[PDB]
């Protein structure tokens, strides 16, 4: 969740 | 620009590009750079970017 949240933005 | 030999000039340009890019990479992994603009109102968790 952390990587996705800070990656897609 | 004669003093520094043409080697170091291009080395420095490439180093600047690489350092900026790795800074950008570490910015995403950073925990606290996400700084919810205008935290005067904590109403919404608008987690937004910098760097």
């Amino acid at each position: 969740s952390a990587m996705v949240e800070e990656l897609r933005m | 620009l004669n003093p520094l030999s043409p080697d170091i000039w291009m080395y420095v340009l490439l180093a600047c590009l690489g350092v900026s890019c790795v800074l950008f990479v570490i910015a995403r992994f950073s925990p606290y750079e996400w700084y919810n603009p205008h935290p005067c109102n904590p109403d919404s968790d608008v987690v937004e970017n910098n760097f």
